[PDB]
């Protein structure tokens, strides 16, 4: 319900500021490694771990 | 085997018709200027013609025409 | 701490304004309302409007001091090229 | 001033670093160090770049220690207080070809051929500019100019008459990977290099920029938001008036 | 009464950024004020954490500033928010000082106010002045000779200044360690002028828009423009981080990048971007003396404004002719800085000089005649005489 959501979490600024800063944290891994992984992906094939091992065929 | 392409390129928009334009008014000057340095007073009148300008024309033509397509030739 | 000077603003309770009767004022609490209300029609047509009553008194200073500019680029072009060079010589001299 | 003296506009060419989500292409930069080694490094330096900066980038940390001990530095003096010498190590620098500058202009004719570890970053026109120079020698001056003798003719130079003579010709270095090497794919691959040296830290300031506006554009519209919703009530406001009865 | 009023410290807090009372009628263009104060947290905190860094000895300048570039880890972030942030340092205060100009905040009221932020002017451009020299560059070097030569034009004492500042004959390392002590410096004082700033606005309080009073209407500080304050915080970052991360040398200048040496000319010296129009003002005065005093004035004119406005309202939302005279002002400015990085050609010397008459004929003609007109025009408008 509309009100149970509210009594858990926003009710108390305590919950309300320890909530804030838990979804900071897990999305700080998050966002890190989801951009490296688009970032390596778009530029296939120009790094150097990309052609270390071209070279080493 | 493999030549400069960019070489290769450059001697192909030579031969279009805007190419030969520039190429033909380039070798315009080049002959003023050929029959002026035989006369007696040019190793010495100051103003002394060059063909700096006409080379610049022609030479802005070509790199418009080259610069987007090289790079797909090389490596 | 002594007093200070005569100044044209107060604070609350003695700002220094006029005298107010017969002023009623009514608001509504943001909670009850939408923030995001007329977002789309306002910025197509409040925009047109605000648009057309000002637009004169910036693009014609700006259109006069940009055909300045480009007049004298073009004029100083001409004079360092090769056909330039009899007013070169007349001008700079 | 005239053209001439200005120097002829380099065109825009598609280098594959060029865009906000793009890299270096870190094939051409291993390319472009043999073209340095081997045909610019006998009259250019390239002090401001260590050893230890080319490990993970284009070469491995074997090659870079291989490559560094070919040459000699300065030891600490003896027990005797006499010099010494020893091979390099990879906290070092690349060396250059000459020990001061009078011994540089005696073997160019006085003329100084500068330092290239900020060149591209130094001149109008990026990698453009330096591309373009190095593949812009006509095989004559055009018919009227003078050149002073010693001096070549580049329409990219400003003036018209540079010290340093053409260097590239097709096929004078053999790449290990197979490529064809020609004076356009040379001076392309060198100028990669060059690039690298002056910004190495390029393909990591694309990936945080990423990061950074991301972030910072969902701000600004949460912020637009919220400054809305605290103003509701003073943006829909009424007032109505009824005159006062004269008292 | 509340903790926030009676306490010491908080009272100072409550009286200038939760209670302050505001007039609800204010825009957008009333949050330059806050950028500002942002601009100079960034440039303060930026430079101190790079002078940890850096040496000012003429032989390791430059190699000092290219060592935070390469091995201080994150050093280029710092360096390209340093260089950049100084940029849009004068975008705001450019914009900050237009907005007084428009809505008339220099009057009668407020003319402590205006002098103070035209002190904070002067001392922002010596202040970017300093630091651009403690890079060492070929533009550097150079801008540093031309600027410093022009006292040795004052009379008897003109040539003794000179080598007082220099230290020695020419620019050298006596200059360069001078500049560096005196660019830590001035930012505190104008942190200090920021806060007498601040004690002059809060006497009379801000203007609005319309150029009327605005006590009748007031709304507090906090949780209304505090917020309004925050939307043009983001936007101000985001604009910052463009630059700093996608384009951080397309505001200077390549050969800046060249080490600076005393023998090569680099061919055309010009200043810093912020710098050009009042670098053009200069060049156009054919003699020494008379050129350095008239770069000086162009800054010392503002202070004619109270006295040369003739009109009884304040501010241009309801003036036709004064609107459009604005931005001939405005582009006569952007014009200047165009000249001011162009050579010394035909058409560009005389364009120069009339555009400097322009600036200051506004001042001085304009301004006094224009307001006169109109104010007979709102007369004879509506009199049935
Ligand atoms: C002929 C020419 C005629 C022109 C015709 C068309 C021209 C186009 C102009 C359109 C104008 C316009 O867009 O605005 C006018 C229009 C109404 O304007 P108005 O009432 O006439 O007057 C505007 C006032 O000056 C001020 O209004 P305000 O203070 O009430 O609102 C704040 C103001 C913001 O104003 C400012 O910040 C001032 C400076 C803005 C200009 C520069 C910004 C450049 C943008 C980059 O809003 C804007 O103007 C928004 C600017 C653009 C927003 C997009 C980014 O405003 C809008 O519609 C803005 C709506 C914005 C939507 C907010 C989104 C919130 C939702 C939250 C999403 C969550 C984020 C995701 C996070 C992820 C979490 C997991
Ligand atoms: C800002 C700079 C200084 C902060 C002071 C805030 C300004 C203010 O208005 O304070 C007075 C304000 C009450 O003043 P007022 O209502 O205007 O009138 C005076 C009353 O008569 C005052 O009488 P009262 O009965 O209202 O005062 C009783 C109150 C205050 O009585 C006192 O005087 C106690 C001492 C207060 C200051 C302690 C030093 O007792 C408490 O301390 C109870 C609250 C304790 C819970 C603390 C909750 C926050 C925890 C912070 C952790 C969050 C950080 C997250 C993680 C960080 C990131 C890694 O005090 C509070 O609201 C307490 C603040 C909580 C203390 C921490
Ligand atoms: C391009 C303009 C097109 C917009 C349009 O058709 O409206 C013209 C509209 C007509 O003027 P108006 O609303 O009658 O009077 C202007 C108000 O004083 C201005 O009142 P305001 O506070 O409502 O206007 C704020 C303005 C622009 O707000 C500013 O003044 C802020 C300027 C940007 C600085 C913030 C970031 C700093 C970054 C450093 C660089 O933002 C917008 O125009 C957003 C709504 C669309 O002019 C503007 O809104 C000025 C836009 C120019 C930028
Ligand atoms: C001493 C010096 C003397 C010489 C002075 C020389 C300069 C003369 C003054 C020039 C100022 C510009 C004129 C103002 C015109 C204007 O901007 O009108 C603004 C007008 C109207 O605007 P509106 O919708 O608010 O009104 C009307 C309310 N419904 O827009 C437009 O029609 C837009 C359409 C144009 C096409
Ligand atoms: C390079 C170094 C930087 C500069 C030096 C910095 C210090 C010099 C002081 C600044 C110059 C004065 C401002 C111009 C005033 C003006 O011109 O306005 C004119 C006003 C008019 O006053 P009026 O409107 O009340 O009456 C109208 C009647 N004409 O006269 C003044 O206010 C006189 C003020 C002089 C006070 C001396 C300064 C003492 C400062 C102590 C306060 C410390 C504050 C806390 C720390 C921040
Ligand atoms: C806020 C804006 C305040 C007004 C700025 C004063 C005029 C800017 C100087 C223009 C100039 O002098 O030139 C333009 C300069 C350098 O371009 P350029 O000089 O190399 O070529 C000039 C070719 N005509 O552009 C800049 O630096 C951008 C500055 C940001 C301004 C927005
Ligand atoms: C092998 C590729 C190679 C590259 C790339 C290279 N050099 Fe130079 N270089 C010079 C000299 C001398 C100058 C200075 C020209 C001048 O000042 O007129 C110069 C100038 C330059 C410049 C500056 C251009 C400018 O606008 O100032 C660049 C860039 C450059 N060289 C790069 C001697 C050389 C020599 C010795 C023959 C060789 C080999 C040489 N240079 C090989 C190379
Ligand atoms: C670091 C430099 C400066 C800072 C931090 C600063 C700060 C501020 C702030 C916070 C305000 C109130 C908010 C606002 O009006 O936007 C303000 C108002 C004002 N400032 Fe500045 N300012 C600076 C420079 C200047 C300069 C250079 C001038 C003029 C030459 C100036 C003149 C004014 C005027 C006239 C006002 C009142 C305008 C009005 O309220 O209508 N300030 N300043
Ligand atoms: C309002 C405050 C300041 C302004 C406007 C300012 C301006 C500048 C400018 C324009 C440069 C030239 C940078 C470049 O072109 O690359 C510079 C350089 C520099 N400044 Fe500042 N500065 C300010 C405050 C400070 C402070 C407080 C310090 C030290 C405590 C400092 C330390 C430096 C250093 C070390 C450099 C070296 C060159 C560099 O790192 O780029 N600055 N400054
Ligand atoms: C919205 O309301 C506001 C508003 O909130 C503000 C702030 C201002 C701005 C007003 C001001 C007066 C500006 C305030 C700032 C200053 C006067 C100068 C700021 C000073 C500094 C940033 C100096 C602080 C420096 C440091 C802490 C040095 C950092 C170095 C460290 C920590 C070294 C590390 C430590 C060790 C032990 C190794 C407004 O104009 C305004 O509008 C009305």
């Amino acid at each position: 319900s509309f009100s149970s959501l509210y009594k858990t979490f926003f009710k108390r600024n305590a919950v309300f500021v320890g909530t804030i800063f838990a979804g900071a944290f897990v999305f700080q891994t998050v966002f890190d490694t989801a951009i490296t992984s688009w970032y390596e992906n778009h530029n296939k094939g120009k790094l150097w771990k990309d052609v270390k091992a071209r070279i080493a065929a | 085997e493999v030549t400069d392409q960019l070489e290769d390129l450059r001697e192909h928009f030579k031969n279009t018709e805007e190419g030969k334009a520039l190429v033909h008014h380039y070798e315009e000057c080049a002959e003023r200027v050929k029959i002026q340095q035989q006369q007696p007073g040019y190793a010495d009148l100051e103003h002394k013609e060059d063909c700096v300008e006409e080379f610049f024309h022609l030479q802005h033509y070509l790199d418009t025409a080259t610069a987007p397509r090289l790079f797909d030739k090389l490596k | 701490g002594p007093p200070s000077g005569k100044t044209y603003m107060g604070w609350w309770g003695h700002m220094g304004g006029p005298k107010q009767k017969g002023i009623t004022s009514y608001a509504v609490s943001p909670y009850a309302q939408k923030p995001l209300q007329g977002i789309f029609h306002n910025a197509v047509f409040n925009s047109f409007r605000r648009f057309k009553s000002q637009f004169l008194y910036v693009l014609i200073p700006a259109g006069i001091y940009w055909y300045w500019w480009k007049n004298g680029n073009e004029y100083n072009e001409f004079l360092y090229s090769k056909a330039g060079r009899e007013e070169l010589e007349r001008v700079n001299v | 001033m005239t053209a001439a003296e200005h120097g002829l506009h380099a065109p825009a060419y598609a280098w594959s670093h060029n865009g906000p989500f793009e890299t270096f292409d870190h094939a051409s930069i291993r390319r472009g160090y043999q073209v340095y080694r081997e045909v610019c490094a006998a009259c250019h330096s390239l002090d401001r770049v260590a050893w230890r900066t080319l490990v993970g980038v284009s070469h491995t940390n074997e090659e870079v220690r291989n490559m560094a001990e070919e040459f000699e530095y300065d030891d600490e003096p003896d027990e005797q207080g006499n010099p010494k010498k020893r091979p390099g190590k990879l906290s070092d620098y690349i060396p250059g070809p000459y020990p001061n500058e009078q011994a540089a202009r005696a073997a160019n004719q006085g003329a100084l051929p500068p330092d290239l570890s900020l060149i591209v970053k130094a001149r109008h026109g990026g990698c453009d500019y330096i591309f373009s120079l190095l593949t812009g020698y006509p095989d004559e001056p055009p018919a009227g100019v003078a050149l002073p003798p010693g001096s070549n003719y580049n329409p990219y130079f400003p003036g018209g008459s540079i010290a340093m003579a053409r260097v590239l010709f097709d096929d004078m270095v053999e790449y290990e990977d197979g490529t064809p090497a020609t004076t356009s794919q040379m001076a392309k691959d060198v100028t990669t290099f060059l690039n690298w040296c002056a910004e190495p830290e390029h393909d990591e300031r694309k990936r945080l920029g990423l990061k950074t506006v991301i972030i910072l554009s969902s701000l600004y519209l949460l912020s637009i938001w919220v400054k809305k919703f605290k103003w509701a009530g003073i943006k829909t406001r009424k007032f109505v008036f009824n005159p006062p009865k004269p008292r | 009464m509340a903790f926030r009023k009676s306490n010491v410290y908080l009272s100072l807090v409550n009286s200038y950024i939760i209670d302050s009372p505001q007039p609800s009628s204010i825009n957008y263009w009333w949050n330059m004020g806050s950028l500002l104060g942002l601009c100079l947290v960034i440039q303060i905190v930026t430079g101190i954490f790079m002078a940890m860094h850096y040496s000012s000895n003429i032989e390791l300048a430059f190699s000092s500033v290219e060592h935070i570039m390469r091995d201080v880890h994150n050093g280029y972030i710092l360096r390209y928010l340093h260089a950049n942030g100084a940029s849009f340092f004068f975008m705001v205060m450019f914009m900050h000082m237009a907005k007084g100009l428009y809505y008339g905040s220099y009057r009668s009221p407020r003319v402590t106010l205006w002098n103070v932020g035209v002190i904070i002017f002067i001392l922002t451009i010596a202040t970017a002045f300093l630091g651009y020299c403690c890079v060492y560059g070929q533009m550097s070097h150079w801008g540093a000779t031309v600027i410093t030569n022009l006292f040795s034009a004052i009379p008897f004492v003109g040539n003794d200044i000179v080598s007082w500042l220099w230290g020695g004959f020419s620019v050298s390392n006596p200059t360069i360690q001078r500049f560096f002590a005196l660019h830590y410096l001035v930012p505190f004082i104008i942190a200090a002028m920021v806060i007498m700033h601040l004690m002059a606005l809060h006497i009379h309080g801000s203007s609005n828009p319309l150029g009327i009073t605005g006590n009748l209407d007031r709304i507090p500080m906090h949780s209304y423009f505090i917020f309004k304050d925050l939307v043009t915080v983001f936007l101000f970052m985001l604009i910052l981080a463009l630059f700093v991360f996608y384009s951080p040398n397309t505001l200077g200048h390549p050969d800046n990048y060249i080490p600076g040496n005393p023998l090569v000319t680099p061919a055309s010296i010009v200043p810093e971007w912020y710098l050009l129009p009042f670098y053009a003002i200069l060049r156009s005065i054919p003699d020494k003396l008379l050129g350095v005093i008239t770069m000086f004035a162009a800054i010392l004119v503002l202070l004619v404004l109270p006295f040369t406005d003739r009109s009884v309202v304040r501010g241009n939302t309801f003036k036709v002719l004064s609107k459009f005279f604005f931005f001939i002002f405005v582009f006569n400015f952007v014009l200047l800085g165009q000249i001011g990085a162009c050579h010394v050609e035909v058409p560009y010397v005389l364009m120069g000089q009339i555009a400097t008459f322009i600036y200051f004929a506004y001042f001085l003609i304009i301004v006094p005649v224009i307001s006169t007109i109109e104010n007979v025009l709102f007369y004879i408008g509506r009199v049935n005489k």
